[PDB]
């Protein structure tokens, strides 16, 4: 119950950042064809694309 | 008789949910609380300059006045 309420004052603090969106959007590419030649696991690949969990 | 740690009847429900107050105040009508603070204070500041313009000529009719 604490850390429910906890993690939703961390989305009121840091999601709704005007120059932290700023400072993480424009980078960080990742085309599907390398996310799955290059060998990316995990939360790369819920985070570009395909749909896959263990 | 057997004393491990069960859940007792079943707990109650657990929150999960995301939440914001979206406050607010209907932006427009922030920007005519910025606009009428800024004419406020145009106001008040076109009073206290014409007045110390007033007080300045004073002045003038001083230095005027004392200097022969």
């Amino acid at each position: 119950k604490n850390f429910s309420l906890r993690i939703d004052e961390l989305e009121e603090m840091l999601t709704n950042n005007r120059i932290w969106r700023n400072r993480t959007v424009d980078i960080g590419v990742v085309t599907a064809e390398d996310a799955l030649n290059y060998g990316f696991s995990g939360v790369m690949l819920r985070g570009s694309g395909i749909q896959w969990d263990l | 008789v057997k004393q491990d740690m069960p859940p007792v009847g079943g707990y109650g429900p657990i929150d999960y949910k995301r939440n914001l107050p979206r406050r607010g105040l209907s932006g427009y009508s922030m920007f005519a609380v910025g606009i009428g603070a800024l004419l406020f204070g145009y106001w008040s500041m076109m009073r206290w300059n014409r007045e110390r313009r007033r007080l300045q000529i004073e002045d003038f009719e001083a230095r005027i006045a004392l200097m022969p």
